[PDB]
């Protein structure tokens, strides 16, 4: 919201690109791959009989 | 040269290609990896020997 009232130039940060946004603001080109990720604690193991 | 107007292809951004050309966002994000052959484990018939 910071560049649509041309309070500044540029809004360097963890900002994800899409479409509402590039709608308003001119989006760079991504220089890092991010997205949508599930984060979970890991299972218990269980050995399979006939190992 | 006008022959095409668009490149609909596996085209990855580069420097010195988006210098000439407009690109977009990226369909695919990926980078370049090393494809090699797998050591497939040949056996002989006196291996026990
Ligand atoms: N990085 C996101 C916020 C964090 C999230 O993904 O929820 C953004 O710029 O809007």
């Amino acid at each position: 919201g910071e560049v649509v009232m041309k309070r500044a130039y540029m809004a360097v940060g963890s900002l994800t690109i899409n479409e509402e946004r590039s709608e308003v603001v001119d989006f760079s080109v991504p220089f890092i791959e991010t997205g949508i990720s599930v984060m979970v604690s890991r299972s218990n193991g269980t050995v399979s009989p006939s190992a | 040269s006008g022959q095409a107007d668009m490149i609909v292809a596996p085209l990855t951004i580069n420097n010195e290609r988006a210098q000439y050309i407009e690109f977009s966002k990226p369909f695919k994000y990926q980078g370049l990896t090393i494809l090699v052959k797998k050591e497939i484990p040949r056996s002989t018939l006196d291996s026990f020997m």
